[PDB]
């Protein structure tokens, strides 16, 4: 009825005409864009991150786009535009490889955690013979949406979805849930989940999170310290995420002078410990950041930063602004069986 | 007699100071070695322990400096 | 539609060859998946008082070779494994290797011998394990060393409500004094030291005595230990009577800090080397697959000792004077 209210549409994907005709047809594996690929994206995200992401509204034939351009909308507001080179597919291959078979490469780094190497799409069987995986431009859209939903956790974890997952949990763990909701109010619990998924910490393993809450919230009602204790009880997931299956984890470290000047950050005069810190140092550390970083390749994940226990979150809150692709952890969030390889000396 | 007390208390503080800097250096050199997380957690806990002993020695030194200054103002 | 999914507790990934092996029956004709895993669960429950969940088997892992295996804790892999092809794991005496090596987990034997030799080992009174039985042993070591994540509050509730079927007024008396979270914490503090909680009755009687008076969880755990004299003595003396330095005891009076809700190890750090240096030069190596010897402490300092020495020698049991039967007989 045109005389009611309407609910805000979360995520809209506009296409120009050529992509809208391209999503008509089946792929090599015969799959539909709308009926197979998007749901499989959602399920894979749910296995990766503990988040139920909403379904996607795709509108064809945008007035505002060329035919090989696409746009993504947050809450009926466009968020970022994209382009696709015509008749090219995106696979991350080293410049060495891009010239070791004599194929074209077009450098176009479309978003930040995505490959930057476009090769003419007639070369597909060549890349299959060379055992190089390539992505359909539709699969490129899928990858860019996935990067969105990783980077845009914050806007989709509000209180009603937290309630929905807690009420799913009640079916199995009702007295645990009742203890948790005696200890933690629902808004503050949602805040804890948000501050977890800030650093790409999955909350798929709800059981361990709830157990750690029911331990630690016996005493402490600050949301952020409880988030820290949840991290320090997710040692196993953090170690598997960042040490990538090895005997060892290869991280960066701080300088202890930096650690002992981030004891400067204390703000006991205010309720929260907001940042009381020499303004120049936001360059002064950060220069030594920029000359230290290894550029990870685009399909993997960045090098890790290992900090002292109490200053992990302040480091992450500082360095997300330019480098959202840093995971900050501290000593308590890894297994004390792992050997840590000291290979940054950042002063 | 209060200068001798001051020497006593400053020696008793300086032994703790030397131990605390030894613990800091051992922290730093086991960071440089590539030890495990067990080692660093345990040494940080023991540093948090010996911080209180260092602070008690500092407070005793401050009390003894009070008394020596009072005896000088005699 | 889409919904939520529950975290799967224990997933066992298999390579192709093991996945073909688990189709067929074993030497005594009983099944890996339908008999041996349930029998492992039943034996674990009989030994320690813990209801472990059923086991999620995926065959044909892309990421493992065919005689390789992987174990997942909450859909996060915990340790990878290997099996030498066509070998069975039989602890030998090393000289045997020339009268007739892979240490897999730290409580598994290190001697793989080619599997054709079965009648030799049966005649020679040598116990052998199927590689399936080796998987069973490594899973058992997992669940011993990973008890803590399977004794949570809802399982404690389930066992309490099983108890209510028989001892409901005992249960109500216990839960009037003690919240369920603190009871689960007591159970965790018990099963940290591999103290079984199968015998719920004696634990509940000790609780209903002592929790009139004491509301600290840790003293109540100590009193449950001191009421499980019989179980501790039978575990540790192996049915015998007789199979530590005062200076350390008189320096652990140093550890009195109780200003906050808990206690605090308040000790000159260097003693963590003073115990350990003498510790390694005192220990008897008990035969691989046996029971390490047992450490006797003063009554109020038992937990501090166990918390201290677990880090390098996790499989050595600290007890104190009150926790043995009162009739059983280096620094």
């Amino acid at each position: 009825n045109p005389d009611d209210y309407s609910l805000t549409l979360p995520v809209i994907l506009e296409l120009g005409k050529d992509l809208s005709k391209l999503i008509q047809h089946k792929t090599k594996s015969g799959q539909s864009f709308v009926d197979d690929m998007i749901p499989k994206m959602r399920q894979a995200l749910y296995q990766d991150i503990g988040i139920r992401y909403p379904g996607i509204h795709v509108r064809t034939d945008s007035p505002s786009l060329e035919g090989y351009d696409y746009m993504i909308l947050l809450n009926e507001v466009p968020y970022v535009r994209g382009k696709i080179p015509p008749h090219h597919v995106l696979t991350n291959e080293v410049e060495d490889n891009l010239s070791r078979y004599n194929l074209p490469f077009i450098t176009y780094k479309n978003a930040a955690g995505l490959p930057s190497a476009w090769v003419s799409e007639d070369a597909k069987a060549i890349l299959e013979k060379a055992a190089i995986k390539y992505w359909t431009p539709l699969e490129v859209i899928i990858l860019h949406l996935s990067y969105f939903f990783h980077k845009s956790s914050q806007e989709f974890l509000g209180i009603q979805e937290v309630r929905s997952m807690i009420e799913f949990m009640e079916r199995s763990f009702p007295d645990l849930v009742k203890e948790v909701t005696r200890l933690i109010p629902l808004q503050k619990l949602t805040e804890i989940f948000k501050r977890l998924v800030q650093e790409q910490i999955s909350i798929k393993d709800l059981r361990t999170i709830l157990e750690s809450l029911s331990e630690w919230a016996q005493t402490e009602k600050d949301t952020v310290l409880l988030t820290e204790y949840v991290r320090s009880s997710l040692k196993l997931y953090i170690s598997f995420k960042f040490s990538q299956g090895q005997s060892a984890i290869s991280v960066y470290l701080l300088d202890p002078e930096i650690e002992e000047m981030i004891r400067g950050a204390i703000k006991q005069t205010s309720a929260g410990s907001y940042l009381a810190l020499d303004p120049d140092s936001v360059n002064l550390i950060l220069k030594s950041m920029r000359n230290t970083i290894t550029p990870t390749p685009a399909g993997g994940q960045p090098p890790v930063l290992l900090t002292a226990i109490d200053v992990r979150r302040y480091v992450r809150k500082l360095i997300e602004t330019e480098f959202p692709d840093i995971a900050v952890i501290s000593y308590q969030e890894i297994l004390p069986e792992i050997r840590i390889q000291p290979l940054g000396r950042i002063q | 007699i209060e200068q001798e007390k001051l020497r006593e208390k400053e020696a008793e503080r300086d032994k703790v100071k030397n131990h605390y800097m030894q613990k800091i250096q051992q922290l730093r050199d086991l960071l440089d070695e590539g030890t495990t997380s067990d080692a660093v957690l345990q040494i940080k806990s023991y540093i948090k322990v010996v911080a209180v002993q260092l602070s008690e020695e500092e407070e005793k030194v401050n009390k003894q400096k009070e008394v020596v200054l009072a005896a000088s103002k005699e």
